[PDB]
């Protein structure tokens, strides 16, 4: 909470003093000197607006909305046609890509060792950044390929739709901070493992079932590729109601 | 339920808005394509692929039930992924958030039994005390004891 | 199968996740206190700072 006293119904008083920095100074703060916890040691206003503002719950919902500005923007653009230039929603959007690879870049930059390899080993042990890393890449390659003509621009147009499939998966982090939606999270994750063995046993019987029904029903055909998507297209919507 | 809906709603919106955005690319700004985002996607969940949609055959030549030669529209780029992120929804939705809500339903269901059993025998009291209260006369016919 | 192995091992993962958790929320709560005040779309500005 920082230097904010609250502690009742939080998060809107939060939200709504984000939203309208007059409703900032109709907020109980915390003495000078109850519990100051700092990292290296007209007027009441600015210390009021200066303390709301460095409050990490302030700083977690404001990162949050934007987030979810930025989603939503993207999808804007992804739905929408676009032209051979780039609309202001995607310029937004590519102006977030490229301020959160810098900042990605600057946590890379400061942290714990000396030598660079190490810091990006010790940022790289994170998941998340890995994936943040390959996101970032996947953008600058498609918006690359659609700032160009025909047909590299419908290819950035695909790459911005896997794109929008890594960030809808990565809203996840901003549920982490719930109490019950975090630990449901990491639950899912902890599952993979057992759905991991399931899908290999389910990959042994639908290949079994696939190959023989198409090797039966099939005799007489050329070496094509289509044989190996026949394999695998009909009993694979066979386990979720389609017979 | 609520906190699995949750979870399924972000996963819905997902493999909506990357089939929508990739099967429909000349699109004007319209509220269909909201809609088209929850449509099929939701419908998936309850044994319903829509088969006939999955990877249609496009981009070649095929003759009708008449025999006349049918020209079919082009293939859209990158068209082949959306039965490959659908595979991955189906699998991920069906299988993973329906049985975890399974297990979650399961294992927190003989508290939720005892403390819901309580509490009916605690609102015993609540129901007979209001029941006493009430008229006589049905809510039909309770206009004349409200005259009395 | 799947169904009983999600639920057999249920509660020790329940529990893991958790207590996993509420390990993690330092990590969530330093990380947010040592980033900037400025959003992601607007952080150019702290960073010329
Ligand atoms: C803080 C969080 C919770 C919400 C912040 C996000 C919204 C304020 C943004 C996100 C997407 C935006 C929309 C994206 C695209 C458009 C189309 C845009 O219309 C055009 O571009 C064509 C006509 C014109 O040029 O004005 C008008 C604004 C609008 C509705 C935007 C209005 C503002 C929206 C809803
Ligand atoms: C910080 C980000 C991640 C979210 C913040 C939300 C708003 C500050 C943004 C989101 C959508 C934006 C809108 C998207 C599109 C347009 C249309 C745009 O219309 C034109 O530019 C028409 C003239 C021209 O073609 O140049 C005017 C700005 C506006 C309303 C934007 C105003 C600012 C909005 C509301
Ligand atoms: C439209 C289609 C392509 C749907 C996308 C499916 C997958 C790309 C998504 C769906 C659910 C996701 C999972 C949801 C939850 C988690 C837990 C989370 O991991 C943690 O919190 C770390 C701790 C732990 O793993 O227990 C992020 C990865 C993972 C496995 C996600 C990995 C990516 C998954 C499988
Ligand atoms: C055991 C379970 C959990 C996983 C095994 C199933 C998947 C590995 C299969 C099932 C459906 C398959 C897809 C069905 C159809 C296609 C389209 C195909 O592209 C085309 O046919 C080109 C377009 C056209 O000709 O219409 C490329 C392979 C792909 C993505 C297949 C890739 C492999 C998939 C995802
Ligand atoms: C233990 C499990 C994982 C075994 C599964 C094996 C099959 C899924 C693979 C193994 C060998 C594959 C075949 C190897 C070679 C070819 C030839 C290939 O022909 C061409 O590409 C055309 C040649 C040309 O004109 O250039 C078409 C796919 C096919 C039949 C492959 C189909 C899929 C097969 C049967
Ligand atoms: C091991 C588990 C955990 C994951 C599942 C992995 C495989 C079952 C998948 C991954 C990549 C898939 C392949 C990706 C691409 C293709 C090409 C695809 O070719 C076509 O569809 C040709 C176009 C046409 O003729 O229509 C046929 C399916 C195949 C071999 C897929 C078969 C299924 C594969 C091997
Ligand atoms: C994650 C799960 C648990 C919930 C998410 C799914 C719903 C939010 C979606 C799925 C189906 C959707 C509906 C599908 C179709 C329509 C009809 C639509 O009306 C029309 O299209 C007008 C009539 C016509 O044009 O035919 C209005 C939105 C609505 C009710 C949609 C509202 C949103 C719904 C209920
Ligand atoms: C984090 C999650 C909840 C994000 C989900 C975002 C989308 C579901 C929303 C956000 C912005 C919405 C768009 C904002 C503006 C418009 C323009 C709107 O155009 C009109 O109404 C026509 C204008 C006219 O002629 O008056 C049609 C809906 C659409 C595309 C909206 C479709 C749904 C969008 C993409
Ligand atoms: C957050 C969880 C717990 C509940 C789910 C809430 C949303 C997912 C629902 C609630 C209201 C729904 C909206 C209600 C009405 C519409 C208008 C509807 O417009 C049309 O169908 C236009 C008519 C046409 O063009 O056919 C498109 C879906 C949409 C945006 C719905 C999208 C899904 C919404 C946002």
């Amino acid at each position: 909470m920082g230097r904010l006293r609250m502690r009742k119904n939080s998060g809107l008083k939060v939200i709504l003093g984000i939203l309208l920095p007059p409703s900032i100074l109709s907020l109980e703060f915390k003495n000078k000197d109850d519990m100051p916890y700092m990292t290296q040691a007209l007027i009441p206003l600015g210390r009021k607006i200066y303390e709301f503002y460095n409050a990490p719950i302030v700083k977690f919902w404001f990162y949050t909305l934007a987030y979810i500005g930025y989603l939503m923007l993207f999808n804007y653009i992804v739905l929408v046609k676009m032209e051979r230039w780039p609309s202001t929603q995607e310029w937004i959007v590519i102006s977030y890509i490229f301020t959160l690879g810098i900042e990605k870049m600057r946590e890379i930059l400061m942290s714990e060792p000396g030598k660079l390899l190490q810091k990006v080993k010790v940022w790289l042990q994170e998941y998340w950044n890995v994936t943040d890393l390959i996101a970032i890449l996947l953008f600058s390659v498609g918006m690359i390929l659609r700032l160009q003509d025909q047909p590299f621009r419908s290819d950035g147009r695909v790459i911005y739709c896997v794109n929008i499939i890594y960030w809808y998966i990565r809203l996840l982090d901003i549920f982490g901070v719930n109490k019950y939606l975090g630990p449901y999270v990491m639950m899912i994750g902890k599952m993979m493992i057992d759905m991991m063995y399931f899908v290999i046993i389910m990959l042994v019987v639908l290949m079994s079932f696939g190959v023989a029904r198409q090797a039966i029903l099939f005799p007489n055909e050329e070496p094509s590729w289509k044989l190996a998507k026949n394999i695998f297209y009909m009993p694979y919507w066979m386990i979720y109601g389609e017979v | 339920m609520m906190y699995f809906v949750i979870i399924m709603l972000v996963v819905l919106m997902s493999f909506g808005v990357a089939r929508q955005a990739i099967l429909f690319p000349n699109e004007e700004p319209s509220w269909k394509l909201a809609k088209n985002i929850f449509y099929m996607p939701y419908w998936m969940i309850y044994g319903e692929v829509f088969a006939d949609q999955i990877d249609p055959p496009c981009g070649q030549n095929e003759t009708r039930e008449d025999g006349k030669i049918i020209q079919l529209p082009p293939c859209k780029t990158g068209a082949w992924i959306v039965p490959a992120i659908m595979a991955c929804y189906l699998l991920v939705a069906n299988i993973l958030l329906v049985n975890l809500l399974i297990a979650v339903f399961n294992n927190t269901f003989f508290e939720v039994k005892s403390i819901s059993n309580q509490v009916w025998k605690f609102q015993r009291y609540q129901l007979i005390m209001t029941f006493h209260e009430r008229p006589v006369l049905p809510p039909p016919l309770i206009i004349f004891s409200h005259m009395t």
